[PDB]
């Protein structure tokens, strides 16, 4: 079946339009992957970097890209970044600027938000080419967190508590036998949203969903990370030993991992439905 | 910075307030996104949930102005999004110049609205309508002002009909009209007293008599220079609700009925000299008494008790200070004047008593409209004037 | 003929209603599409505004920037 | 009354005539609402940018 062509079409017809239905792209990027040619502008247009319509996105791209100029070259002239900085520092700082939450001195250590939005920041430049592009992304989704989510992503833990033993519980009982379960890798999966977790080739189809307004998509990643790994966590017999496989995941099952779990999320939280 | 106000609002004086509800306001026009919303949070926050009677009044007078202004295009918009969802709760409201404002501006908006969204509006003025043991004779006059809401909300009825009477549809002006005979019959249901309730029932008459009708049974009323005008929608006839234009069935038959409950229970004199005073000219119209189920024998009986019996001065008030049953005389046999007319509608037993009521006027002031209206008694009435 | 008299002046009045209806749709569409075009002129209004404030902005932090590319020259 | 009733039928077919053509103003004034939403909604999109 070539049900990989229908959702290239729908997307393209979701695309066509003159204003962008920015509700029925949620809808879509729920029910189905981003083809990757168009992941970058449906991310641009839910994340609020592209405007609905369509003819105004020349405009606001140079919007964009003259706001990246100007902040990462104010950036330069204060000397807080350099050639050398890593692209992904280079956005962290840009976002700490923009945001009035830039230190000092390049030299003050990382804040634990600063190494939230850093993961993010390199995650993204994995997935988007354009380094404007790529910031703004990463800006608006770290910004998801911080305001769409700020409240969601706390409840997250406990929902993946939840759903672990709703689909194997004896799986949750093994780890609670462990006491390990408040020690799980939470700020990595919820906080990090699962950056340097999973590889970005698939991490892309959780943060489709994470765009498209569902943070409960990493609830279901994790749960089906342990699912996958039950042959090996169902070995694991130390809390200590828990939390560092599950920050250093084999990354192989990675994709039938997310694949799984938006089954997964699919099963337990149901089919997205188009409007009427 | 007037999002901090905002968010600090209810520690701030009132002034600072009523310039973040002009800020806001300023904000709110159809050239701003989500100016619906905007008008809908600034209600919300400042309305409903605020209980500061300026900010309130403020509040209520950017509403006022943002619908007179733009009624033009987004009256539908605006009722349904705003004035339905946030004025629903004047009624059970305990600020009395807010009441009043909220009443006035639901009245000026159901005035112009023809929309379905007019039933909405009059829900509001009825249960701002649908309005003590201990008083305190001075307290009588501070406590009046509490009830200016339904003054403003029955006045506010009558603007309302003059302008709904000739617009469609004609459910509008029938629902008014049921309103204020309803309301003027809740007085004497209830035998209301206070000088606001007695001004009501005067400016209310005095609207509701000045309903004529022409041969064609449409109602009509005059306009600024007192020329009538007939409705080509609402007519007096009676139609039964049970199992083309859709036509206003707006019955003279409620409007007699409580005429003839002002005769019978009024205590204000204001009322019955201007009851009595336009009964004559409105009974010319024979149309609206034969097209509804109104009664001329209850009529003439409460003309007649009146005249026969003296309970009418024990239960008048505010007359002048030297009235009499002469008076009440000079007042009465006018109408039975004019009700001679119906002596084919009305049971001898009140055409006799009427005669009665003529003969006894020779002896009062009124005796020539007596002797005149004897004469034509002789010529309609042979059968009893004998 | 009383009745038939009375359902012609309803629908005669009615018609001079109407038509007056038509009348101020029509000119309530023309003024709305001169509202929108208003609108749509001060959006440019706006939109330029927004660009005169960035532009001021971005000469404030040049002069800026020239002074810390001096300061710098001179550390 | 043929009179009347021609003149009756007339102008009942002229109040449908009108009826139908204020329909369709007011669907025109309602897409032209919608018109000026989608305006103002561009503006402000590129507003914020």
């Amino acid at each position: 079946g070539f049900r990989g062509v229908e959702e290239k079409k729908s997307l393209e017809i979701l695309l066509k339009d003159d204003r962008l239905d920015t509700e029925k792209l949620c809808t879509f990027s729920q029910r189905f992957p981003l083809p990757s040619m168009y992941r970058a502008l449906v991310w641009k247009v839910l994340l609020g970097i592209l405007p609905p319509h369509h003819e105004s996105h020349a405009k606001v791209m140079m919007y964009r890209k003259e706001q990246y100029l100007d902040v990462l070259h104010a950036l330069k002239v204060v000397r807080f970044v350099s050639d050398a900085t890593p692209q992904a520092e280079v956005y962290l700082r840009m976002y700490q600027l923009e945001s009035g939450k830039l230190p000092r001195s390049p030299s003050f250590p990382l804040e634990p938000d600063d190494e939230v939005f850093l993961a993010i920041a390199k995650a993204m430049e994995e997935m988007v080419e354009d380094s404007v592009d790529c910031y703004w992304i990463t800006r608006r989704f770290v910004n998801q967190l911080n305001t769409k989510y700020r409240d969601s992503l706390p409840q997250l833990p406990k929902a993946f508590e939840q759903y672990l033993n709703l689909e194997d519980g004896r799986l949750l009982t093994h780890l609670r036998m462990c006491s390990a379960a408040p020690k799980l890798p939470y700020d990595l999966w919820f906080k990090r949203c699962f950056a340097g977790c999973l590889p970005e080739s698939s991490l892309q189809r959780v943060w489709d969903k994470v765009v498209s307004g569902s943070c409960k998509i990493l609830v279901f990643v994790a749960v089906e990370i342990l699912l996958t790994f039950k042959i090996k966590v169902m070995a694991l017999n130390s809390a200590e030993k828990i939390t560092k496989f599950l920050e250093n995941i084999p990354q192989d099952s990675s994709d039938a991992i997310v694949s799984k779990a938006i089954d997964l999320w699919h099963k337990h939280c149901g089919t997205p439905v188009h409007s009427s | 910075y007037f999002e901090l106000v905002e968010r600090c609002a209810d520690q701030r004086p009132e002034s600072s307030l009523l310039n973040l509800i002009s800020y806001r306001a300023q904000s709110i026009h159809p050239a701003k996104d989500g100016w619906i919303q905007n008008l809908q949070a600034l209600m919300e926050r400042f309305f409903r949930s605020e209980s500061r009677g300026a900010v309130r009044i403020k509040v209520l007078d950017v509403l006022s102005f943002v619908l007179l202004i733009n009624r033009q295009f987004y009256e539908e918009e605006l009722i349904n999004s705003v004035v339905i969802s946030q004025l629903s709760h004047i009624p059970e409201d305990k600020d009395h110049q807010v009441r009043k404002l909220a009443t006035q501006l639901l009245v000026d908006l159901a005035e112009g609205c023809h929309t379905h969204h007019f039933n909405s509006l009059l829900d509001i003025i009825e249960k701002v309508m649908a309005r003590p043991p201990e008083l305190e004779e001075r307290d009588v006059a501070a406590y009046s002002a509490s009830l200016e809401d339904v003054k403003t909300a029955v006045l506010g009825l009558l603007v309302i009909l003059q302008t709904k009477l000739y617009t469609l549809p004609a459910s509008h002006a029938t629902r008014v009209y049921e309103m204020l005979v309803s309301h003027i019959q809740l007085h004497y249901k209830h035998s209301y007293t206070l000088p606001i309730a007695s001004s009501i029932r005067l400016q209310a008459f005095d609207f509701l008599l000045l309903l004529r009708a022409d041969s064609l049974h449409r109602l009509g009323l005059p306009n600024k220079d007192g020329v009538v005008r007939f409705s080509p929608y609402c007519v007096c006839d009676y139609m039964e609700p049970e199992r083309a234009v859709r036509l206003g069935s707006v019955p003279y038959s409620l409007l007699f009925r409580v005429l003839l409950q002002c005769l019978k229970q009024e205590s204000d004199w204001k009322v019955l000299k201007l009851v009595l005073g336009r009964l004559p000219e409105s009974l010319r119209y024979k149309v609206l008494i034969f097209t509804s189920p109104c009664s001329v024998d209850q009529l003439c009986s409460a003309l007649c008790s009146m005249l026969s019996g003296p309970k009418t001065l024990e239960r008048l008030r505010g007359a002048p200070e030297g009235f009499s049953r002469t008076d009440l005389h000079l007042a009465v046999v006018p109408v039975l004047t004019a009700l001679i007319s119906y002596h084919n509608y009305l049971d001898k037993t009140k055409q006799r008593e009427m005669v009665y009521c003529l003969e006894q006027g020779l002896i009062h002031r009124c005796a020539s409209q007596c002797v005149v209206a004897l004469s034509i008694c002789s010529v309609e009435m042979p059968d009893i004037i004998i | 003929v009383l009745q038939q008299t009375q359902r012609l002046d309803t629908s005669q009045k009615r018609i001079l209603e109407l038509e007056s209806h038509l009348a101020k749709k029509d000119h309530l569409l023309l003024e709305q599409k001169k509202y929108l075009e208003d609108v749509k002129l001060q959006a440019r209004g706006q939109l330029q505004a927004a660009e005169s404030r960035y532009e001021a902005q971005k000469r404030i932090t040049q002069v800026f920037e020239l002074e810390i590319l001096d300061l710098y020259g001179r550390l």
